[PDB]
């Protein structure tokens, strides 16, 4: 006998105030009982479970199921109830590596650790909660009662505890072999290196030697998978990676369920297939929870799909990460709030791609969206590579400087250079800081009846120009913007405008270049046509000349 | 200090479960070296999967120091940790600190690592050093001693500190010493030469009781509510008078008796914005009476220790930032302005981050607590970058302003 080290037990508790489960065992057929007795007698011989007496008051139901060519009954202990009552754990698996962050490895071995799993002992004070009962034949004797000594499959804590236990066992080996990498997935253990196949096979035997200290046997995985590894939706090749085949189906009828799956594939594909777009296809889902509702595709959703099929016509691949090269991120504006990007180290060899869609909002502009795209890519790059990339952005250096020096919010984007790839992000208008000499001064105002929705919008100027327009189905806020719109329409290329609308000032000072309000959009179009616009605000109802005059003109 | 002080969370509250945000490789590496040493010294221990809690961690460099430093973001744990009266019913904040000519800030957080943390509470200090690209599980630790940045540390350590200081305080009855979290604020009314002597004569005294060698020098001399000021001009355009009536109308929410009728009278008609308007005698007097009103303090301003302090900040351009601290709107307890922020003439976010830290320091000195900030920045920009410029051992709360406030003009 070669002494082995025990695997350190993780102490486990039930959630505070909760007891263990007490679920009644279902009736089983004689055939199933026979099967379960055989299965459990074997698990009992292997130390996985132990017989207990009738003093233990807990119980979890057990079942017997089968496969159809597989000629056997399977055992199933339903731990749903016990899982509801078990403490939470540090779930150390949620996130997985992104392939574009991995570094090339010349050699990779796989080891099956499905049997090392059962060497992980369950905390002794917790085993009682795992009791289950095999009903007896004809219910004429006491049921056979067992509890687990090992981490049960299906129990809430088994994945976290198993992975934590292996990690702790592996830590000294990884620390003293910095020329290999070790990664675990389910019952599989992957070991890669850049050593010659000779020294590499030797590290594997050393790792096998190491694991034996805990009595863990580990042969190679059955039917060694030739590359690529099919893993988490990817294809990991020795020198490249991509997603698994992206195949868009052909249909003349598309339901709410169809369009959801189409976006899923497209979103998955967008991490390597550049220029994927999903707005028009997403717009056909704005608000529904029933899934066969055949929604016809707009001529713009069809175009978007067909554009995606073109992008998906041929397979594309990303490269793996080279720490000795720079990391470069490039962004293009696609239209309608959509943005695409590529991250690379060598021109034409993307590590990965991606996209960004404008946030929901009443007003927005391209520079704010570009800024947001930059922060998203920054955060993604820190996750994947531990560093911010250099950005190549379709915005002139002078445009950015004008924007952030004058914008009312603090804003920042990290090291970047201009790339002349149309369409370019630009400022579409800039208001004056001072009133314009020689420019006509329009005092604007609007008002609406709360009940009738009737209103008026208008202006008076220092040259005696005047206008009041009657409006129906309007509101105070809308007449206030309508008054500014009329002043823009009716003035020359330079204009001073005086408003008392804090609402309108709040919109325009946010510097939108597009709106969900058609009226704001019309104002933006006017501002773009001007040479100079100074917008001044005054408080309402204070006897400010010009403002006082027009206020009475539009207030009935 | 073998005996641990029993600590508990508030009733019906579990421990913190805060996601660790991603870290650059250089910060991960710095944290690995720091935590390896802390673990060898027994200050922290590796934890297991039966501990589901988490508090974020990052790495900073204190003001003008090249050595990386670990900063734990205990904000969630602090609000979940029981309200504390460790020794007495409370520490009456020293109103004299803000009056002192000079105030030096000493990082004494190292002293905390000499006191053990109650064993039942340790699990709630769990934190994770993350891996890059999830290529390995994060390194999981918990504290075995009082951690820096935790609410309970100054509270649990206060009995020990008051004794370490009593000899020094006994000889210098006129020196005010205040502690906030990991920081000691040492103030006096004397010329710096003696002050830095006393300061150096305080840390030495501290070194013999068991440090850092760093200091932060302040002058709460100049801390009040900045007056509202009105232009003094010989010729007023229509535009000037419009801006004046707007500012006075805003000020009338703060001050009673502000009038704009005679000034508005000047704008009788529909005049060009650039036209010069002569002031009438009535308008000049009204303006003069408004100036007088604005010289006196605001009516009924008082600090209520049961309410949050609120700090608003405006970007004024060219490196200038204005700010107000209040509890109720229009009842400013402090206003100020900053210019030429150090080391960031080309980075807005760094400037805002330093302004947030200076305002927080002023707030600690005046009231002994931190304000809730209203930040003129989009959330995603702020949350991507602020940790890159943070140099303080505390962290305040903040919210984001997405609509441009009209009042930025009035603090111009
Ligand atoms: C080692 C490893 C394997 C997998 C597979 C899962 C499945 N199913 C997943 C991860 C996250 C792994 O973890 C790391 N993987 C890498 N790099 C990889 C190594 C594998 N190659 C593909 C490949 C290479 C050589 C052969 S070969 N010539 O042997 O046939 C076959 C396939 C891509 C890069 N780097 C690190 C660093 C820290 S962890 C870790
Ligand atoms: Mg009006």
């Amino acid at each position: 006998m070669v002494p082995i080290s025990p695997i350190e037990t993780v102490p486990v508790k039930l959630k505070p105030g909760m007891d263990g489960p007490k679920v009644k065992q279902w009736p089983l057929t004689e055939e199933k009982i026979k099967a379960l007795v055989e299965i459990c007698t074997e698990m009992e011989k292997e130390g996985k479970i132990s017989k207990i007496g009738p003093e233990n008051p807990y119980n979890t139901p057990v079942f017997a199921i089968k496969k159809k060519d597989s000629t056997k009954w399977r055992k199933l202990v339903d731990f749903r109830e016990l899982n509801k009552r078990t403490q939470d754990f540090w779930e150390v698996q949620l996130g997985i590596p992104h392939p574009a962050g991995l570094k090339k490895k010349k050699s990779v071995t796989v080891l099956d650790v499905g049997d090392a799993y059962f060497s992980v002992p369950l905390d002794e004070d917790f085993r009682k909660y795992t009791a289950f009962t095999i009903p007896s034949i004809n219910n004429e004797t006491p049921g056979i009662r067992y509890q687990y000594n090992v981490l049960p499959q299906g129990w809430k804590g088994s994945p976290a505890i198993f992975q934590s236990s292996m990690t702790k066992i592996l830590e000294p080996f990884a620390a003293q072999n910095p020329d290999i990498v070790i990664y675990q997935y389910m019952d599989d253990l992957y070991v890669g290196s850049d050593l010659e196949i000779g020294q590499h096979r030797t590290k594997i035997e050393e790792l096998r030697q190491h694991l034996l200290r805990w009595g863990l046997t580990t042969p190679d995985k059955k039917h060694q998978k030739e590359p690529p590894f099919l893993w988490m939706g990817y294809e990991l090749h020795p020198d490249k990676w991509t997603v698994q085949p992206i195949v868009l189906p052909e249909k003349d009828s598309w339901t709410v369920n169809d369009i959801q799956k189409l976006v899923g594939k497209l979103n998955w594909a967008s991490q390597i297939y550049p220029g994927i777009k999903v707005r028009q296809l997403s717009k056909l889902l704005r608000g529904t929870k029933a899934l066969t509702e055949v929604i016809p595709l707009t001529e713009e959703a069809e175009l978007e799909l067909a554009e995606n099929r073109e992008i998906l016509k041929e397979p594309v691949h990303g490269v793996y990460y080279d720490p000795s090269k720079d990391l470069i991120a490039e962004i293009q504006k696609q239209g309608q709030g959509q943005w695409t990007y590529q991250i690379y180290q060598e021109p034409f060899k993307n590590l990965k791609t991606g996209k960004y869609a404008r946030m929901r909002g009443a007003h927005t502009n391209d520079v704010k969206q570009l800024t947001e795209a930059v922060q998203k890519i920054t955060t993604e790059s820190i996750v994947i590579w531990g560093k911010t990339p250099k950005f190549k952005l379709p915005i002139q250096k002078e445009t950015w400087e004008t924007w952030w020096t004058e914008y009312w919010q603090a804003t920042w984007i990290p090291e970047w250079e201009f790339v002349n790839t149309p369409p370019l992000v630009k400022l579409w208008y800039q208001l004056e800081k001072e009133p314009i000499v020689g420019a006509e001064t329009f005092y604007v105002d609007g008002a609406a009846n709360r009940e009738t929705k009737l209103g008026k919008a208008g202006y008076v100027t220092n040259k005696g120009r005047q206008k009041v327009v009657p409006l129906t189905n309007t509101t105070n806020q809308k007449t206030e913007l309508q008054a500014i719109y009329l002043a823009l329409q009716d003035s020359g290329l330079e204009v001073n405008i005086v408003t008392d609308s804090q609402y309108a000032l709040g919109i325009i000072q946010a510097q939108p270049d597009k709106s969900e309000s058609e009226l704001v959009n019309q104002i933006i179009e006017q501002l773009i046509k001007k040479e100079k616009v100074y917008l001044a605000w005054v408080p309402a109802h204070k006897g400010i000349g010009g403002n006082e005059q027009v206020d009475k003109l539009v207030s009935a | 200090p073998i005996e641990t002080v029993p600590v508990k969370l508030k009733p019906g509250m579990d421990g913190p479960k805060v996601k660790q945000w991603p870290l650059t490789e250089e910060k991960i590496k710095a944290l690995v070296e720091i935590c390896t040493e802390m673990e060898k010294e027994g200050k922290i221990s590796k934890i297991g999967p039966e501990n589901p809690y988490n508090t974020p961690v990052f790495a900073i460099k204190k003001k003008d120091s090249t050595k990386w430093r670990k900063l734990v973001d205990f904000r969630e744990l602090n609000k979940r940790t029981q309200d504390f009266w460790e020794v007495q019913l409370g520490i009456p904040h020293p109103a004299g600190l803000k009056k002192k000519k000079s105030v030096t800030v000493l990082d004494v957080g190292d002293a905390y690592f000499s006191v053990p943390l109650d064993e039942d509470f340790r699990k709630y200090t769990a934190f994770t050093i993350p891996s890059i690209n999830n290529e390995t599980p994060g390194i999981r630790y918990q504290y075995n001693v009082l951690p820096q940045g935790w609410k309970g540390s100054p509270a649990i350590f206060q009995s020990s500190m008051t004794k370490i200081l009593e000899p020094f305080k006994k000889q210098n009855p006129d020196i005010v010493i205040y502690q906030y979290m990991d920081d000691l604020y040492v103030g006096s009314d004397l010329e710096i030469g003696q002050h830095r002597t006393k300061i150096e004569e305080l840390r030495q005294h501290l070194l013999r009781w068991g440090f850092l060698w760093m200091g932060y020098e302040l002058h709460p001399d100049k801390w009040t509510v900045q007056p509202i000021v009105l232009p003094e001009k010989d010729s007023w355009t229509v535009n000037d008078i419009q801006k004046l009536v707007g500012k006075l109308n805003w000020a009338s929410q703060i001050y009673p008796g502000i009038k704009v009728r005679q000034l508005s009278k000047l704008l009788r008609g529909t005049k060009a914005l650039t036209e010069v308007i002569p002031l009438t005698e009535e308008a000049e007097l009204e303006l003069a009476e408004n100036r007088e009103i604005l010289k006196e303090p605001v009516h009924g301003v008082y600090y209520d220790p049961s309410k949050d302090l609120i700090a608003e900040i405006q970007k004024q351009g060219q490196g200038q930032w204005t700010y107000q601290i209040y509890q109720e709107p229009f009842k400013n307890l402090k206003t100020g302005k900053y210019a030429r922020m150090r080391g960031a003439h080309t980075n807005d976010v760094k400037q805002l981050t330093e302004a947030v830290q200076k305002i927080t320091t002023e707030s600690i000195v005046i009231w002994g607590k931190t304000p809730k900030f209203k930040l003129p920045i989009q959330k995603e920009t702020w949350e991507t970058w602020w940790t890159e410029y943070w140099q303080a051992t505390w962290i305040p709360e903040w919210e984001f302003v997405n609509t441009p406030p009209l009042v930025k003009l009035w603090y111009q």
